[PDB]
């Protein structure tokens, strides 16, 4: 699952 | 037996963390950082890279370290902490 900010 | 906190800027420039070297490495395997994005090392004990709270890119704490194992921030706690 996805580190916060980024994408 | 210590483990490293880290920080990052994301592209909007906002600081996220601090996450664990554990955490730092599952996500970089995860292959969801940039070798752009940049990353500190909390100063919490002393290293022998010199980047205790610095912010530099992923490339080059990479081209610092010379050689990495799964991940830069494990292979950093292995060899500098």
């Amino acid at each position: 699952a996805p580190p916060p900010g980024l994408s | 037996s210590v483990e490293s906190s880290w920080r990052y800027i994301d592209t909007q420039g906002q600081i996220h963390g601090p996450f664990t070297t554990q955490m730092m490495s599952q996500w970089y395997i995860g292959g969801y950082f940039a070798s752009t994005l940049q990353i500190s090392r909390l100063g919490s004990t002393p290293e022998t890279l010199g980047i205790n709270d610095i912010f530099i890119t992923l490339g080059e704490l990479m081209t610092k370290l010379e050689k990495y194992d799964t991940d830069p921030f494990t292979t950093f706690d292995k060899l500098h902490v």
